């Protein structure tokens, strides 16, 4: 199967360059070209250019000429995208994507590369667990709050109690994003406190268990 | 540029509705080898793109048949012949005919379903919230319909304005309903008024307001 694995620095000052990586597996990387797309936060989808994984031949959507390069690796199947002189219009969603047949539309996409172009530091979020002994449903929850910046990656029992969950997008005030998630479970569980969501906030190398 | 014009921008329909999305191109997308390089993706909540619809009508790997392509030239349409509770999220054509190459602005397909009242739960603040010396109260209203809602907060029966931060889900992928969180943030005031928390929901699904609270 067909796998694009999309990763690269998520908060970048002002100025500054990055560079996010591509790195493919279930096909022959050198027979074909990747694209990139930009996504802002809501709203819709951009193409940047492509480049030939062949001949290393490149082809820019001309408003991001001088602001995107495209480079790829052969030897490890990784394209590469260096965004220079970064300003918050940078703030986006960057996806590349296989195209499978030429270089005109493309099937597969990664799974995107959040980046934040901001002054502002790092900040590890506080996770606070959420108890009520109501009912035979029980819901607890998670709040993460004070952090900086997007995204972070919540789950409940390491991904084991996936149907009954809610998670709340972030939301930002004092300049910081504070998140939530809810969980549900049947009378056959303990509404046991701090069930265990697990919290990664990447961008502060924060992994916690609460 | 190619413009690439998507109607309509939100379409709400019915779970087994037909679904109808027009794209159209400033620019014939009929290049000239001949070939028109028209095709669909769609974006789910918290998703990458997934393709849909390459070369105008052609269904991509693993593509239900209820979703057809078609139109020529300039005017392509997007079909969902009976539309599934999985099938929201943002429709977007893109044309690979004309560099550079673009995407219309997407149409936010949305499911109309029949009203639901939310669950309500409260939360007294963390106790390791309050080592630090903070106090949320939380509230979580859940599975709803419409998204439309009020949540009001009251300590001691008096309301708070300042102080809360609420965020909505997006339309869950099977029943179709919205969840919200609605959090207030006080810092020692939540002994100062200890008691009589109280978080206040008014939804269309009924003229009295939803109540949970809390004191001690």
């Amino acid at each position: 199967e067909v796998q694009l694995q999309q990763s690269g620095p998520e908060l970048v000052k002002p100025g500054a360059s990055v560079k996010m990586s591509c790195k493919a597996s279930g096909y022959t990387f050198t027979s074909y070209v990747m694209h990139w797309v930009k996504q802002k936060p809501g709203q819709g989808l951009e193409w940047i250019g492509f480049i030939n994984l062949y001949n290393d031949g490149t082809k820019y959507n001309e408003k991001f000429k001088g602001k995107a390069t495209l480079t790829s690796d052969k030897s490890s199947s990784t394209a590469y995208m260096e965004l220079s002189s970064l300003t918050s219009k940078d703030s986006a969603v960057y996806y590349c994507a296989r195209d499978y047949y030429g270089s005109r539309w493309f099937d597969y996409w990664g799974q995107g590369t959040t980046l934040t172009v901001s002054s502002a530091k790092t900040t590890a979020p506080s996770v606070y667990p959420l108890a009520p002994t109501t009912g035979s449903s029980v819901t607890l929850g998670c709040l993460v709050k004070g952090y900086f910046p997007e995204p972070v990656t919540l789950t409940w029992n390491s991904g084991s109690l996936s149907s009954g969950v809610h998670t709340f997008p972030a939301v930002l005030q004092s300049d910081l994003y504070t998140l939530s998630s809810s969980v549900t479970v049947t009378s056959s569980t303990w509404p046991s406190q701090s069930i265990t969501c697990n919290v990664a906030h990447p961008a502060s190398s924060t992994k916690v268990d609460k | 540029d190619v413009l690439m014009t998507q109607t309509p921008l939100s379409l709400p329909v019915s779970l087994g509705d037909q679904a109808s999305i027009s794209c159209r191109s400033s620019q014939s997308i009929v290049h000239s080898n001949g070939n028109t390089y028209l095709e669909w993706y769609l974006q789910k909540p918290g998703q990458s793109p997934k393709l849909l619809i390459y070369k105008v009508s052609n269904r991509f790997s693993g593509v239900p048949d209820r979703f057809s392509g078609s139109g020529s030239g300039t005017d392509f349409t997007l079909k969902i012949s009976r539309v599934e509770a999985e099938d929201l999220g943002v429709y977007y054509c893109f044309q690979g005919s004309h560099v550079p190459y673009t995407f219309g602005g997407g149409t936010k397909l949305e499911i109309k379903r029949a009203d639901a009242a939310p669950t309500v739960s409260i939360f007294p603040p963390s106790s390791e919230q309050l080592t630090s010396g903070g106090a949320s109260v939380v509230c979580f209203l859940n599975n709803f319909y419409p998204k439309d809602i009020n949540v009001k907060w009251k300590i001691d029966g008096s309301e708070v304005q300042n102080g809360v931060l609420n965020s909505w889900t997006d339309q869950d992928s099977k029943d179709s309903t919205y969840s919200m969180s609605s959090t207030l943030t006080l810092t020692k005031d939540e002994y100062e008024r200890h008691n009589s928390y109280t978080c206040e929901a008014t939804h269309k699904t009924s003229t009295s307001p939803i109540v949970k609270s809390f004191n001690r």
